[PDB]
């Protein structure tokens, strides 16, 4: 399995703690787990630099309640304010996105693939297929150390940076 | 030689309704020997409307006894009064309503498995999603559904009738 | 069924051997089929009919109390 | 065996097989095995109908004014009681007279479709479009309107009921200090402590 | 892969490289993406021209809401004014005139053909003039379009 996945850096098949013994359940199991992990990282680490740069808080995120974009802190300090039933529409969209086809073993969902097309690698070149895959899964780790060092930070200073 | 016993109960026979279901050939606990005298299908369906709604219920608990309530001025009352001030407001009649509409039609798989006119297994409902193709997984997921339901049944009662005794939140 | 027992009986017969590990499920083999026949009785369904007809009367002197429109 | 495309807990729906919402095969009570299908597609077409001229109606009889004299009321609900006698005769005679003529008579869930090629739902409005197309084209729209004609009726219950609850009009939804309906008045058997 | 947009003065215009490399379909699909881009360009630019140049059309916006064609301003103002079923029934046209015909690959969708017509060569080799005529003014409408909207952002004014 060292010829499969991304190694954008080469020569850099990394089991390091000799994770994958051979296995090829396991490691599709793991290698869904860590796309999906990279698209919610990167998908994080957008919503995290995007309140700082373009503050873009036009209005009340809860109109009766009263809780406005401009009152929730960016940040950890966001699961307190944003409302209830908003953290409950957020996680449904989550479930949405996560169940509307199958991820199961044996489905193109165990491999990550979904019904987005929204890059739509056009199969007649099946070479830019693997640069765009693997650009994602090493983007995906990056932002994942990213929005985790992120998190670290906003804990320990107290606020987002 | 003979006589299967229960791996839950080591003295007494299984019983042989509980053959080809989730939790026999690991627990088989059937002391009172309900499955002799009342339908295999029957009891499962009930256990495992009863665990998804107790695995529903704790989780309402919890989420009420935190602090997680709708926006509005009528939904700020504690658990142990919740279904009293809900129920004179409105919505738990509204609940009664769709959920009847739901058993209903739990009433029409129920109705139409006894008699063959489905394969439908007793807690099947169609609902795949995040349901294993291989058999070995199905067995072990609806082992962990009904494990997690019983869990769960239990885990509501004690948090009910504790949160009765003790008006707390939830940890006491 | 050699020990007198009533038709339409759930009972097993009593003349059995050694302890049997055997499921006698004590519930009434009903049918669909037969609980919508027999609910469609001529008593049955007359009764529900006057019951019905009954319930619409009382709600039409709830909401419309005496003959305020005559 | 075979189940239910909507329903994949109860069992395939017969007498659904060759009709234009019948792939979804929803039927879960199973009124296709009681009654004639015929009525049921004629009843539910005509029900679709009746709703979605209800709903345009119920919608923009606010906007619209009314007939000059009568005050069509915001809430519409109101509209039969500022309704002037003479347009609920006329309302009255017209829905008669097309609902009678259409059939020749054989109204009736007896005798409505005995004939012979009674289509379901089809009175001859229009039904020269649909003579051209493309069969797969001519059953889509007329599912486009099976659907439309349920979305309506589900609509047009939902606005009476929103006027019935907030004793208002349709469109102002949820006024200012709304804070849930009030409590249903009149007793019952939980009323009186049962 | 010169064609449709070759007739441009400056010709096959490829920087950044790009479809060098045999992307026939992706070809195709970014010519659809140009066509549909062009067509909301043009419109966008044109209902962004007309409101000064005979101005707002006399008449009314909202029933309930009081709102008139006068009151609602030009530009990117404009978006808040517009009521929730205003823009519901503009989005609803879009999505109406985006879901009328398949636009997945290979069918006449897959080209901008939707049967608009109206505009049409006479068979007579007019044809492509129309095409890229079409093409070249959705490619200048594009840029206009961003530049209008960047106006409007700075200056704040709808000029
Ligand atoms: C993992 C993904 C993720 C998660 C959990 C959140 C979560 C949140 N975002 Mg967010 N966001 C995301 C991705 C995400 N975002 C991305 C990718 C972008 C770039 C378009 C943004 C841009 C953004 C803005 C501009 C704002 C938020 C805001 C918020 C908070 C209020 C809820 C809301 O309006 O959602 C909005 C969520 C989206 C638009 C993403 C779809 C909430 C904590 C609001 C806030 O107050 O921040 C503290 C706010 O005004 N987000
Ligand atoms: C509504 C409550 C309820 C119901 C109807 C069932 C029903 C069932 N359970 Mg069950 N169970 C429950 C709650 C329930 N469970 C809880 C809370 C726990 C946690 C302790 C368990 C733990 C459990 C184990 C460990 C096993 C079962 C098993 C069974 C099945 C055989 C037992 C029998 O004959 O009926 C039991 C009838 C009742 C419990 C009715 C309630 C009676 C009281 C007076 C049957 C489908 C066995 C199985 O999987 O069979 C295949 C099995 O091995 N159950
Ligand atoms: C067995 C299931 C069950 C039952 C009977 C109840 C019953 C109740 N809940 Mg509850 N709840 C549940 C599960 C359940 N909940 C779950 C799983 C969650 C997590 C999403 C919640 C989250 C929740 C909140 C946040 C609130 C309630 C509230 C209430 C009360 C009013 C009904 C209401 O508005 O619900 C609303 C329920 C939801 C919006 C989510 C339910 C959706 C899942 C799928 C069920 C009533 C006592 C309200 C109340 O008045 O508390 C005092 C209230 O503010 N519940
Ligand atoms: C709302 C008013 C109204 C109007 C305008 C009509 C109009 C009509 N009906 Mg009709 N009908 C109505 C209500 C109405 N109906 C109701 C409420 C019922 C249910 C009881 C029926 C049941 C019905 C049947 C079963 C039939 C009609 C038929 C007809 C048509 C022939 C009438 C004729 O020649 O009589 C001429 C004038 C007559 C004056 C005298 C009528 C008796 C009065 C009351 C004395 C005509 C289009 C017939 C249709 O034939 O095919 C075209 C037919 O067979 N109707
Ligand atoms: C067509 C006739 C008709 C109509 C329009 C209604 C309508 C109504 N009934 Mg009613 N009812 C009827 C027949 C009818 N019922 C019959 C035949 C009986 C039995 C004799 C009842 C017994 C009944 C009771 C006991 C109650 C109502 C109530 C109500 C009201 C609330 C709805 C409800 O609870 O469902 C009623 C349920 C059924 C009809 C199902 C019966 C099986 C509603 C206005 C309730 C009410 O007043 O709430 C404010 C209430 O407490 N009804
Ligand atoms: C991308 C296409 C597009 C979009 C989104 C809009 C959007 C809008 N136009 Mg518009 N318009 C368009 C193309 C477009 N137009 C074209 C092609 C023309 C030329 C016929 C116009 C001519 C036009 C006039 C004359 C007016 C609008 C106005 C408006 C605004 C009020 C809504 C209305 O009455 O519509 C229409 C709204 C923001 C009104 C407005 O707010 O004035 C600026 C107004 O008076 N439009
Ligand atoms: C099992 C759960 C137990 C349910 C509690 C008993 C039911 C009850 O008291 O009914 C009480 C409820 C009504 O409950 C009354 O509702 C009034 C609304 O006007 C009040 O506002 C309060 O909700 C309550 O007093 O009765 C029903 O809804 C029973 C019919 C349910 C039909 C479901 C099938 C749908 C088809
Ligand atoms: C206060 C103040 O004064 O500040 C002002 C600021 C300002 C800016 C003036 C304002 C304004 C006006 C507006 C409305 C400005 C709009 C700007 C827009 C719409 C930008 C959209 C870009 C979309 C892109 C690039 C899509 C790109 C898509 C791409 C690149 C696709 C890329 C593909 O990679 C993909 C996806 C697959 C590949 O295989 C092929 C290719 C094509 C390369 C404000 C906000 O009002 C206020
Ligand atoms: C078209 C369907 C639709 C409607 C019609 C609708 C309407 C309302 N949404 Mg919702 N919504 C989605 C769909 C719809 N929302 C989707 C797909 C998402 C992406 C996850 C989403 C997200 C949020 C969030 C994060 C919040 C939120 C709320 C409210 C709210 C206020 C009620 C009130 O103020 O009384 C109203 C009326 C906010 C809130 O205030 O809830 C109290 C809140 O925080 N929504
Ligand atoms: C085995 C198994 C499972 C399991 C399990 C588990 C965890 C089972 C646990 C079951 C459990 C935990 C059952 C509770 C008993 C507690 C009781 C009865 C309380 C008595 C308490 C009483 C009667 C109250 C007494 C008093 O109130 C009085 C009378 C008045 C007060 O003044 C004084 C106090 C408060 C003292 C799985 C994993 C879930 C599924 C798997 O497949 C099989
Ligand atoms: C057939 C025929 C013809 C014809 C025709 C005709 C008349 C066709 C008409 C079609 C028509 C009239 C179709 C209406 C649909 C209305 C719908 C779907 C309602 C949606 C309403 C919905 C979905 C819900 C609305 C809500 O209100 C609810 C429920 C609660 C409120 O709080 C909130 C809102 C407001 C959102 C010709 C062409 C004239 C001649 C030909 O020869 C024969």
């Amino acid at each position: 399995e060292s010829e499969r996945g991304a190694q954008p850096p080469f020569g850099f098949w990394d089991p390091l703690g000799l994770s994958a013994d051979g296995d090829v359940a396991t490691f599709k199991r793991r290698r869904a787990s860590e796309i999906k992990h990279g698209r919610i990282a990167m998908l994080a680490a957008m919503g995290y630099m995007t309140p700082e740069i373009t503050g873009k808080f036009p209005g009340y995120l809860s109109p009766s309640t009263g809780v406005k974009y401009a009152d929730i802190p960016n940040g950890l300090a966001a699961i307190s304010k944003v409302p209830v039933v908003g953290w409950l529409q957020i996680f449904a969209w989550t479930a949405v996105c996560e169940l509307w086809e199958d991820q199961v073993p044996g489905t193109p969902g165990h491999e990550g693939e979904f019904c987005f097309k929204a890059f739509k690698v056009t199969s007649d070149a099946p070479e830019t297929r693997e640069t765009k895959l693997a650009s994602e899964l090493a983007n995906g780790r990056l932002a994942m150390m990213a929005i985790i060092g992120l998190f670290f930070q906003d804990g320990l200073t107290g606020s987002a940076y | 030689g003979g006589y299967k016993m229960s791996k839950a109960v080591p003295f007494l026979p299984m019983s042989p309704a509980l053959e080809g279901y989730v939790g026999a050939e690991e627990e088989g606990f059937d002391p009172m020997g309900f499955s002799l005298a009342l339908d295999i299908r029957w009891l499962r369906e009930a256990e495992l409307k009863h665990g998804r709604i107790c695995m529903l219920a704790t989780v309402g608990w919890i989420a009420t006894d935190l602090g997680m309530r709708l926006p509005g001025p009528a939904y700020q009352v504690s658990t142990l009064e919740a279904h009293d001030a809900m129920v004179k407001f409105g919505p738990m009649a509204q609940i009664l309503i769709w959920l009847g509409i739901i058993e209903v039609f739990s009433f029409l798989a129920i109705t139409n498995m006894m008699e063959g006119t489905t394969d439908r297994q007793p807690g099947d409902y169609g609902l795949r999603r995040l349901y294993p193709k291989d058999e070995e997984g199905q067995y072990e997921m609806q082992l962990k559904e009904l494990r997690n339901g019983r869990l769960a049944m239990l885990a509501f009662s004690g948090i009910v009738t504790t949160a009765v005794l003790t008006g707390r939140t939830w940890p006491f | 069924r050699k020990i007198p027992a009533g038709p339409y009986s759930v009972s097993v017969e009593p003349l059995r051997d050694g302890a049997t590990n055997e499921v006698s499920i004590v519930t009434p083999p009903i049918s669909s089929e037969g609980v919508q026949e027999y609910l469609s009785l001529a008593p049955v369904f007359f009764m529900a009919l006057a019951i019905f007809t009954s319930g619409f009367a009382i709600e039409v002197l709830r909401f419309f109390p005496d003959t305020r429109y005559w | 065996k075979e189940t239910s495309a909507s329903v994949p807990f109860l069992p395939k729906p017969k007498n659904l097989a060759g009709w234009v919402g019948g792939e979804t095969e929803f039927d879960p009570i199973g009124f296709s095995n009681w009654f004639d299908m015929k009525w049921l597609r004629e009843a539910e077409l005509k029900h679709g109908r009746v709703c979605m001229m209800a709903t345009v109606g119920f919608v923009l009889q606010p906007y619209i004014g009314a007939y000059p004299g009568v005050e069509m009321p915001a809430d519409s609900l109101q509209a039969v009681y500022a309704a002037p006698s003479e347009a609920w005769f006329a309302f009255i005679f017209a829905a008669g007279y097309i609902e009678s003529s259409s059939y020749n008579g054989k109204i009736t869930q007896l005798n409505m479709f005995e004939d012979s090629d009674r289509v379901p739902g089809n009175l001859g409005w229009g039904s020269t479009r649909l003579e051209g197309m493309s069969k797969e084209e001519s059953e889509l729209m007329q599912l486009k309107e099976l659907k439309n004609g349920r979305l309506a009726m589900l609509a047009f219950s939902g606005m009476v009921h929103h006027n019935i609850v907030v004793k208002g009009a349709l469109f102002p939804l949820v006024p200012d200090g709304w804070t849930g309906p009030e409590p249903w008045a009149v007793g019952s058997i939980m009323n009186n402590m049962g | 892969e010169s064609e449709l947009g070759a007739q441009a003065p400056l010709g096959f215009f490829d920087p950044l490289k790009l479809t060098g490399d045999g992307s026939v379909e992706a070809f195709k699909r970014r010519r659809q993406s140009e066509i549909k881009h062009g067509r909301i360009s043009m419109l966008a630019a044109m209902g962004y021209m007309t409101p000064e140049i005979t101005g707002k059309f006399p008449g009314y916006l909202s029933p309930s809401l009081n709102l008139k064609f006068a009151d609602v301003p030009n530009g990117l103002a404009a978006v808040s004014k517009v009521p929730a079923a205003g823009w519901a029934q503009i989005l609803g046209y879009m999505a109406y005139c985006e879901t009328s015909q398949d636009q997945s690959a290979g069918t006449p969708g897959a080209a901008g053909e939707f049967g608009f017509k109206v505009i049409t060569s006479d068979d007579d080799e007019v044809l492509k003039r129309k095409l890229a005529s079409e093409l070249a003014n959705g490619r200048l409408a594009m840029m206009a379009i961003i530049g209008m909207f960047y106006q409007d952002g700075l200056t704040g004014s709808a000029w």
